[PDB]
């Protein structure tokens, strides 16, 4: 299930990955996460 | 009570101001997760909280306020002990309302 | 937090200043002179044609 | 399945995590557990 729900303003970087990226890194144009979930479903 | 062994103390930043202008980090080794009552054994520095959460990660943080240029105090965690020493710079604000 | 620095008067030079507050993480600014203008003060004497 | 149902007054901190935290930390407002199951289904 959910692994490591991280902190107040993290993204948890995938439900099955142990990574925390700040919210400022979401849809920044860079694949910070290994899975790249941060760049998925961009452009609302 | 959790068993605490090899407790070390380092101070990230210090500034002798009226508000709590100190950050204190404790490293420790534990067997179980519990609650320890944290105290400082001198009036040169005053801690902010009385109890802290000890976890298997091995890092807790405390906030202290001091008025001396270079404090030195003995902080305890459950039954352990350590000696904390730091260098503090003066604050720039002339007057505070508290 | 008062700070002071000296930056060159060269157009396009990417000057960066480092502010290190004792209680906070260091900060880096970026200042740049896009354009400069030197205006004298004139007193007309006469006109010729 | 059940792996570390450890002690008297723990919550086992998730069905698949290697953690035991005291029952006093259930619904305390902080994510003590790695998964965060301690703050799930709170407010009865
Ligand atoms: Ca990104
Ligand atoms: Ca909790």
């Amino acid at each position: 299930g959910s692994m490591r729900t991280c902190r107040i303003h993290e993204i948890s970087c995938g439900a099955h990955s142990t990574q925390c990226i700040p919210v400022s890194w979401r849809c920044d144009g860079e694949n910070d996460c290994d899975s790249g979930e941060d760049e998925e479903n961009c452009g609302n | 009570a959790p068993t605490i062994i090899d407790l070390t103390c380092t101070v990230a930043t210090c500034t002798h101001s009226s508000d709590f202008g100190g950050v204190l980090t404790l490293t420790y080794k534990t067997d179980k997760n519990g609650d320890c009552s944290v105290h400082s054994h001198s009036n040169v520095a005053t801690l902010q909280e009385a109890t802290a959460k000890v976890k298997t990660a091995g890092k807790v943080t405390l906030h202290f306020s001091t008025a001396s240029a270079s404090p030195s105090f003995v902080v305890s965690l459950c039954s352990a002990r350590a000696t904390c020493s730091a260098s503090c710079e003066p604050p720039k604000d002339h007057i505070v309302p508290y | 937090y008062e700070h002071s620095t000296v930056m060159p008067n060269v157009v396009g030079f990417p000057y960066k200043a480092h502010i290190e507050r004792p209680g906070y993480s260091p900060l880096t600014l970026q200042m740049q002179v896009v354009e400069t203008s030197l205006e004298p003060t004139l007193n007309l004497e006469y006109i010729t044609c």
